[PDB]
């Protein structure tokens, strides 16, 4: 190894935007399903 | 031509001269630290520590 | 007749990308929880 | 009597190539110094390398 | 200072990830063979003649099997024991047809685990310890070249080797009893009792060290954190496991020595190991396990049956129908 | 486009005729005047990737 | 030949020269006797071919393409017998005894392995002329067999003169008025005897030694499993070599 | 189309084993 | 009348563009059969990225 | 119908497997009618009542026994020196009741494909290509709860 | 066949020479004991 | 086949066929097996108990035999498949 | 023939444990950086 990276940062994701990507993925979902079902 | 009583299973000619530079090239290089030692220097114990 | 690929494409795509956003969100709860040094940091 | 030799000869053989292994590891290390185990005082892997 | 000096320091050194040794250099070069020849030939290879009557058997994921049937097929019976590589073999489509890679896996695989075992020395020569985890090693390597290498030799075909799969190796035990009677064999009884006891005494063993554990953690953390690594103190108290086993059986039948308790371990299932592998070894030369078929008698002569007899009956079922073409002629002689 | 295409180390680009009935992986020769901007003709592409 | 008869059985064996025909020298005339009788006729093909639909450039008309064989050595005919019965105008042979199948599988383009029973059962040859010349071109029919005897055990468990015969672990297949007929033909398993034609031509003799032998050609057709497939055309060629006596 | 389930299974059990090996948490003393 | 376009084969016509049109199986694209591709065949190339 | 549809193997919970999935018309498909009650006669004209399979077989040789035990007529596995077929003995079938009900099937062909379907039980006529029904019995909710429910406690 | 063959021995007698002038390398001698 | 008609005559119906069945089934005919059931299964297809007298090396002994039990010989259709098997179609005792 | 509600079992069998052992792995991490106070706490 070397050195630890001064590089390090943390990642955030607060309840707000988790309700948003939830909801995004959801909708795609009943969306797009119709047609790759065929 | 597999039930031939031939040695090494060498059956060709060019056989040989991979067997003996596979030896040789490391034979080579082991000589180059343990050969050229002193065959004449002894010891009493079980082991020898001798050199590199 | 469906196509039995679908089910794969519709809940994989359910789930894969919305159980990575819950990821996101546990760890930002445990640093949070993390910091703060009372009863859950550990 | 086939199957007797065979079976017999061919069980030692496998005991006694055991004994290459037993009496061969207690050997080496008898000539080395650490057949009866490890030393409290000076004990080889805390002077290495980090593990990794 | 020299070139092959500043190479043995290299490959004898204890400070890389793995130790490669000097069985390593022909350890790693045996079993990445071995390895890469397997996954292509358990995933795509096209059927392979084991019967020697050209009724190809599939075995590969990619002819329509899964992980339990798929299997390696050993090679032909037209073959046997004849030394088949791949350039005594005039095409690779003649090679893989013939039962090929069941012959490069199997004999890289036992070179490289006869140098995995004495790879497991060597480290131990280099770091001090006494010397002998290889020969605990020995007994699965005493295992594995029975069933691949001394089961073929004294039937004269690697056909009659083991089927390097799942469904393969039942194919494998269930023909080995009817041929050679394996249950009633004294060797496989002195190894089933080898596991069963190994199985126990492991079981008795962690749990009665689990059992005795020091209080060093909280009811809120793990149990096994109370143990930190290296340290000189020991973690449970021994005098407890011994009075509670002392007291559990009868006080004589306690080891209070742990040493002699940790060898015991080690005893019991290699003994038992070394044993069993030595009843393949001696049951493929055909020296069969007990025959007890037709030994009750009654006085007028009738023969009254026994549980061997109803044994019989299972064997005489397996052995009518295992390679249902390839025989000719009354008696299996192999 | 000096050794793979022209085929003088390389097997060369799949060409074809008018109407796709014969097609064979072969060496082509480059085609440098105002032809060679024809798309359709393979010789553009070995004088496209050499100059 | 007479230089094979030199060598021992250690000599041989291994060396994969027992598979191979011996190669006669010279050429002359020999004429058959009343009673004359084919001694060591051994035929070994060197080449084989499969008719399969071919890519050509824009069209699919039926070619053979060729194909490697996969059992190993094992495809030689050996020691067939007969007697060379004299008609008026054309000299005529047919066989008796001697191994006159072996069974043999080729593989394909695309990775289709195909057995097929190389064989001269039931030989009947005719050649023009009545003696043996370097001209000479005999040939005939000849009966193959099925590539399996009908006690052959499918892996279900089904022959044609044992076995089961319906599906052993499918047992809700044989319920209702129709029962298993859907899949009828896999469990009807059928002997099956078709035709093959081959040619053959003397072009070296030996008259003080009284051994022939010459280039053939072979055609015949590949097993079908007891009708589980369409059987395919298999053309083959190699040499032969017999003794006259 | 069933076969490409039993490979996908295999090599990523090979996966784990390998970063099981050479990013294992490596144990320290004190 | 069944090309590789019909199939959906989507990466195979790049690697039959330049150059490529024999199997280890034996078939090849153009049609004639050939004993032996070598190492550069359909499965070679694949193996080879994978690697 | 209902009471004849009770004894056949199929309705069993002992014939199931566990990783086949579904329903049990997912077996061999929904029944339709009963075929009727097949009964055998020999040459001779004595009652011949085929043997039938237990639970633990899953295959199980045709076998057809007269009223005192004696094996008079079966399927033969080796055809070569057989001595208790159905051609030597000639044995016919007489149905009784359902969609068959007055009809006599004498030859050899026909009499085996109903000697078969008679030791499962009844004789039924299933309907298997609504379901894609393949062809292996599966299990009734009685052996499913007595799997979970006794596997859990 | 025959091309294959030659690359064979020399990958085995290549490692194989390196275990037998391994072990000729003064191997006793090297332990935790000393040098 | 699944629906093969003579399978009586091959073995067990004490009237045998010819041209079908194995040599252990002239066996339960005292005088034949070896040497007489030996010439009969050994050459081709026969279409009657006329024809057993037509064999290629025949004794006036080896006719006796066939007399007594030309009652229980008889001769039918060959199906090819158990005309290959005649010799030894693998039943062994 | 083969039933294509088994690769619904298998590949969310797989898929779905798999990925809950990850988040308890994650917020451990996240935990001990947490209390690190050190570039990542936040
Ligand atoms: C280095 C480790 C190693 C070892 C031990 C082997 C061993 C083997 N390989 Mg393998 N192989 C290896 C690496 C190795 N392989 C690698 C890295 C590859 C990838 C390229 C392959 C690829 C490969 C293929 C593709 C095939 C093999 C095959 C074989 C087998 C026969 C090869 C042969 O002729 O050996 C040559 C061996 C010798 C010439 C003998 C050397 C032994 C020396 C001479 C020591 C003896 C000392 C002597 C007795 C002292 C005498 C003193 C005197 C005074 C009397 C054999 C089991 C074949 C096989 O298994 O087919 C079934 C096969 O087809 N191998
Ligand atoms: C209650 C039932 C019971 C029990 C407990 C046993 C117990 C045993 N039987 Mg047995 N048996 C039974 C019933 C039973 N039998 C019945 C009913 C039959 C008749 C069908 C048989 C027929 C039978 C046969 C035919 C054989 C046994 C054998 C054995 C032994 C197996 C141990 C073994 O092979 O490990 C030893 C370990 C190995 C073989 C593995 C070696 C693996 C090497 C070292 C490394 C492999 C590494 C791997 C590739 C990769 C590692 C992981 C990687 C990611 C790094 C054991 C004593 C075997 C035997 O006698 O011993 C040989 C054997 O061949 N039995
Ligand atoms: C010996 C001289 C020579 C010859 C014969 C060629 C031959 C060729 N060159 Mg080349 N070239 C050469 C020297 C040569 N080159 C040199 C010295 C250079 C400088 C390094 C270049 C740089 C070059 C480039 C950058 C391009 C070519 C292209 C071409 C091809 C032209 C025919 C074609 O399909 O274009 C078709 C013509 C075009 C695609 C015109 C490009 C204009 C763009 C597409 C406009 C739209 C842009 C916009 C962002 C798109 C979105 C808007 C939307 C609403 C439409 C042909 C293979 C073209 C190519 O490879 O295409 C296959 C190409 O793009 N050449
Ligand atoms: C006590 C529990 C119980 C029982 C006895 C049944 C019984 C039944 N259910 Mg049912 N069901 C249950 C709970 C139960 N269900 C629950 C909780 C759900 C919600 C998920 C369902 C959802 C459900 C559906 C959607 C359907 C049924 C159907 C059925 C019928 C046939 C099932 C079958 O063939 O099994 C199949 C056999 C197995 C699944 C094997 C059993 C489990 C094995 C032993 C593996 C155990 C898990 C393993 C250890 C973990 C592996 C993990 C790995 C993949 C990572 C049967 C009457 C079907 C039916 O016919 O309905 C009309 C149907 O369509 N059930
Ligand atoms: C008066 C009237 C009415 C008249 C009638 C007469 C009458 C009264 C009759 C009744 C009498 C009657 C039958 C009573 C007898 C009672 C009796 C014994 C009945 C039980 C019957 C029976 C079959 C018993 C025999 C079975 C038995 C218990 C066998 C014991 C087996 C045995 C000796 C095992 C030892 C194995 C062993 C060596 C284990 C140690 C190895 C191991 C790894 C252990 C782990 C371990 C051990 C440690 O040591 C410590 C330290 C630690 C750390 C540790 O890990
Ligand atoms: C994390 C999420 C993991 C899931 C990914 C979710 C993606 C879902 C969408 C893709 C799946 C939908 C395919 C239909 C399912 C189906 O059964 O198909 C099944 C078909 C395969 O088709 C099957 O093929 C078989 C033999 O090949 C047999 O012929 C079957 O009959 C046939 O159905 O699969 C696909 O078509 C997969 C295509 C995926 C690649 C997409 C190519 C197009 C991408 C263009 C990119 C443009 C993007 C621009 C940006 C916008
Ligand atoms: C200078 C720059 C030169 C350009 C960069 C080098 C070329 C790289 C281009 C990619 C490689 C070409 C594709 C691979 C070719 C291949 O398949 O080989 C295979 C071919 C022979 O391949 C044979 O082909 C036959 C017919 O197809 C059969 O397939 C045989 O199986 C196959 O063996 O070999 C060559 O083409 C090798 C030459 C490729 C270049 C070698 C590397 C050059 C590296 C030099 C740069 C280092 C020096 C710089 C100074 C420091
Ligand atoms: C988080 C993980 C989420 C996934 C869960 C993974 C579980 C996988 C195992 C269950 C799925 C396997 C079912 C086979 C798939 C299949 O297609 O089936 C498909 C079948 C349905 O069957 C379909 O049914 C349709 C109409 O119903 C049509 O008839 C179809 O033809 C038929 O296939 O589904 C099931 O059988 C699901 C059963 C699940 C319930 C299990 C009951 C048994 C439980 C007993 C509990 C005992 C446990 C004791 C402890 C051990
Ligand atoms: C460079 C050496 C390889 C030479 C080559 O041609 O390979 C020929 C063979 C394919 O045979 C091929 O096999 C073909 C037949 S078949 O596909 O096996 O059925 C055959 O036609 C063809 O001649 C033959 O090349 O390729 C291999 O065996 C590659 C094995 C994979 C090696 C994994 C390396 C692991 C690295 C870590
Ligand atoms: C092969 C591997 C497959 C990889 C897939 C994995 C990634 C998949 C998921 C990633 C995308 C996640 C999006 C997170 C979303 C997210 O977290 O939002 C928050 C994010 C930025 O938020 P901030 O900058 O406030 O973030 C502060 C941080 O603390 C947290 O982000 O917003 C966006 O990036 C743009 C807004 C998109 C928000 C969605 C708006 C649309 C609303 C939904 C519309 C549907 C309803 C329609 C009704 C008609
Ligand atoms: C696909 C498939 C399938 C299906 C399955 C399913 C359908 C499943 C489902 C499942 C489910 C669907 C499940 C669920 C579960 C859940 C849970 C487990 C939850 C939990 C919860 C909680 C966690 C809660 C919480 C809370 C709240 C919210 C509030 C207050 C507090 C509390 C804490 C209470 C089957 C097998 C059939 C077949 C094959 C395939
Ligand atoms: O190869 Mn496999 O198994 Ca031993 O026994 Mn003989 O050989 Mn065959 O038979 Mn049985
Ligand atoms: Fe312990």
């Amino acid at each position: 190894m070397t050195g630890p990276n001064p590089n390090k940062q943390a990642v955030e994701l607060n309840r707000t935007s988790l309700y948003w990507g939830l909801l995004l993925i959801f909708v795609l979902a009943v969306l797009f399903s119709s047609y790759f079902f065929n | 031509t597999e039930g031939t009583n031939e040695w090494f299973g060498v059956d060709d000619l060019r056989l040989l001269a991979v067997l003996f530079l596979g030896h040789w090239a490391i034979l080579s290089l082991w000589l180059g630290s343990y050969g050229d030692s002193n065959e004449d220097e002894d010891f009493f114990g079980e082991i020898d520590y001798s050199a590199r | 007749e469906v196509q039995f690929g679908a089910y794969l494409a519709v809940l994989l795509g359910t789930f894969l990308p919305a159980l990575f956003l819950v990821n996101l969100f546990i760890q930002t709860e445990a640093r949070k929880a993390g910091k703060a040094g009372g009863q859950d940091s550990d | 009597p086939r199957s007797w030799l065979c079976c017999s000869h061919f069980f030692l053989a496998f005991f006694f190539l055991v004994g290459h292994w037993w009496h061969s590891g207690r050997a080496r290390a008898a000539a080395a110094g650490f057949e009866k185990g490890i030393n409290r005082a000076n004990e080889p892997v805390l002077s290495m390398r980090p593990i990794d | 200072v020299s070139l092959w000096e500043r190479f043995c320091a290299w490959i004898t050194s204890t400070e890389n990830r793995l130790y490669i040794g000097w069985f390593g250099c022909l350890m790693f070069p045996t079993l990445l063979t071995a390895t890469s020849c397997f996954i292509i030939a358990f995933i795509a290879a096209p059927p392979v003649d084991i019967d020697g009557i050209r009724e190809p058997v599939a075995g590969s994921l990619l002819y329509g099997n899964n992980i339990i049937s798929g299997a390696v097929v050993p090679s032909s019976n037209a073959i046997g024991m004849h030394f088949y590589p791949i350039w005594e073999a005039a095409s690779i489509d003649e090679w893989l047809y013939n039962g090929g890679p069941y012959q490069l896996i199997v004999l890289h695989f036992l070179l490289g685990v006869s140098a995995y075992m004495g790879r497991e020395w060597e480290l131990s020569y280099r770091l001090g310890m006494r010397p002998w985890i290889f020969v605990a090693f020995s007994a699965p390597v005493a295992a594995a070249s029975a069933v691949f290498l001394v089961y073929p030799i004294g039937q004269g075909s690697f056909s009659d080797g083991m089927p390097l799969g799942i469904s393969g190796t039942f194919n494998f035990m269930l023909v080995f009893q009817a041929e050679h009677n394996i249950l009633m064999h004294p060797f496989h009884m002195a190894g089933v009792a080898g596991v069963f006891g190994g199985s126990l005494f492991s079981a008795m063993h962690g749990s009665l060290v689990t059992s005795s554990l020091i209080r060093e953690t909280t009811e809120n953390e793990s149990t096994n954190y109370g143990y930190k690594f290296g340290q000189e103190e020991e973690t449970y108290n021994i005098v407890a496991a011994h009075g509670y086993f002392g007291r559990l059986i009868f006080q004589y039948a306690s080891f209070n020595n742990s040493r002699a308790l940790h060898f015991f371990l080690a005893l019991w299932p290699v003994v038992g190991i070394w044993i069993t592998s030595m009843g393949i070894s001696t049951m493929a030369f055909n020296l069969n396990g007990f025959n007890f078929n037709q030994s009750v008698v009654d006085s007028q002569g009738r023969v009254i049956n026994t549980w061997a007899d109803i044994l019989n009956r299972a064997n005489l079922g397996i052995e009518v129908m295992h390679e249902r073409n390839a025989h000719n002629f009354p008696l299996d002689l192999a | 486009g000096a050794f793979h295409v022209t085929g003088l180390f390389g097997p060369g680009i799949w060409v074809s005729d008018a109407y796709g009935i014969t097609g064979k992986v072969q060496p082509v020769a480059p085609a440098w005047g105002a032809d060679g901007f024809n798309p359709f003709n393979p010789g553009g592409i070995a004088a496209h990737h050499i100059a | 030949k007479s230089q094979i008869n030199e060598l021992s059985y250690l000599q041989v064996k291994g060396t994969g020269l027992a598979n191979r025909c011996a190669e006669v020298v010279g050429e002359d005339s020999i004429k058959p006797k009343p009673g004359a009788k084919l001694v060591d006729m051994c035929i070994e093909p060197k080449a084989w071919a499969v008719e399969e639909e071919v890519g050509k450039a824009g069209k699919t008309e039926k070619k053979f393409v060729n194909s490697k064989v996969m059992t190993r050595q094992t495809y030689t005919l050996d020691a067939i017998e007969g007697p060379i019965t004299v008609d008026g105008g054309k000299i005529t042979f047919n066989e008796k005894e001697g191994i006159d199948y072996a069974a043999t599988t080729v593989q394909l383009p695309g990775g289709e392995r195909v057995p097929f029973l190389f064989t001269v059962k039931d030989l009947v040859a005719k050649g023009n002329g009545d003696t043996f010349k370097p001209g000479f071109q005999m040939g005939g029919d000849f009966n193959t067999p099925s590539y399996r005897t009908g006690l052959f055990l499918d892996p279900k468990g089904r022959g044609g003169t044992t076995g089961y015969d319906m599906a052993v672990a499918l047992p809700a297949l044989q319920l209702g008025e129709e029962g298993d007929a859907e899949l009828f033909g896999e469990n009807n398993k059928v002997f099956d005897i078709t035709q093959g034609r081959i040619e053959m031509e003397v072009n070296k003799v030996n008259a003080e030694d009284s051994e022939i032998g010459g280039v053939f050609v072979a055609t015949q057709l590949s097993d079908t499993d007891m009708g589980s497939k369409t059987p395919k055309k298999v053309l083959t060629k190699g040499i032969f070599y017999a003794k006259v006596d | 189309m069933e076969a490409l389930v039993y490979t996908f299974l295999l090599i990523g059990t090979l996966m784990v084993i390998f970063f099981a090996v050479f990013f294992r948490e490596t144990p320290r003393i004190l | 009348l069944n090309p590789m376009w019909r199939q959906g084969m989507f990466v195979m016509p790049f690697m039959t563009r330049l150059g490529i049109t024999d199997s280890w199986g034996g078939w090849s694209i153009t049609g004639e059969s050939v004993s032996n591709p070598g190492i550069w065949s359909f499965e070679g190339v694949a193996l080879s990225h994978i690697i | 119908d209902k009471l004849a549809f009770y004894d056949y193997i199929g309705n069993n919970p002992a014939k199931g497997g566990l990783f086949r999935a579904g329903p049990m018309n997912k077996g061999d498909g929904i029944a339709e009618a009963w075929l009727g009650h097949p009964i055998f006669r020999d040459k001779e004209g004595r009652e011949l009542t085929v043997r039938r399979m237990p639970a633990f077989f899953e295959t199980f040789p045709v076998i057809l026994v007269d009223k005192d035990g004696i094996i008079r007529a079966d399927i033969p596995f080796r055809r070569a020196e057989s001595k208790y077929s159905i051609e030597q003995v000639g044995v016919t079938v007489d149905f009784y009741g359902g969609k068959l009900n007055g009809q006599t099937f004498k030859d050899a062909p026909t009499v085996k494909k109903f000697a078969r379907k008679a030791q499962l039980g009844e004789v039924f006529e299933f309907d298997r290509t609504s379901l894609e029904s393949d062809g292996v019995f599966r299990s009734s909710p009685r052996g499913w709860y007595t799997y979970g429910h006794a596997n859990f406690a | 066949m025959l091309t294959l063959k030659i690359l064979v021995y020399t990958t085995v007698i290549f490692f194989v020479s390196l275990f037998i002038f391994g072990f000729l390398s003064s191997d006793p001698s090297r332990n935790p004991n000393r040098k | 086949v699944i629906d093969y008609e003579n399978i009586g005559y091959l073995g067990g119906s004490s009237i045998v066929d010819i041209n079908n069945a194995n040599v252990r089934a002239y066996l339960k005919m005292p005088g034949m097996y070896p040497t007489v059931a030996g010439k009969i299964v050994s050459h081709g297809p026969y279409s009657g108990v006329a024809d057993l007298y037509k064999i290629p090396g025949l004794s006036s002994a080896e006719a006796d035999v066939i007399k007594k039990y030309e009652s229980r010989l008889t001769a039918k259709t060959p199906s090819p498949d158990y005309v290959i098997d005649r010799i030894n179609n693998g039943l062994y005792r």
